[PDB]
């Protein structure tokens, strides 16, 4: 899995 | 500082396996490996404690 995306 | 490259977190970060680090923003970094993909191991300066860090989460101190 890629990193998450920064948080909303 | 004293040599070694750091790095510092720009968001929080809350971990999603035993093996990733939870963190805050403004955290600092020793990072252990970055060779394996886009998720790298990391050591926290404030906690000591190794993990998992998501990679777009940081950037270098110096700037
Ligand atoms: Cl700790
Ligand atoms: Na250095």
């Amino acid at each position: 899995a890629p990193p998450i995306p920064p948080p909303r | 500082g004293t040599g070694v490259t750091l790095f510092v977190a720009l968001y929080d970060y809350e971990a999603r396996t035993e093996d990733d680090l939870s963190f805050h923003k403004g955290e600092k970094f020793q990072i252990l490996n970055s060779s394996e993909g886009d998720w790298w191991e990391a050591r926290s300066l404030t906690t000591g404690e190794t993990g998992y860090i998501p990679s777009n989460y940081v950037a270098p101190v110096d700037s």
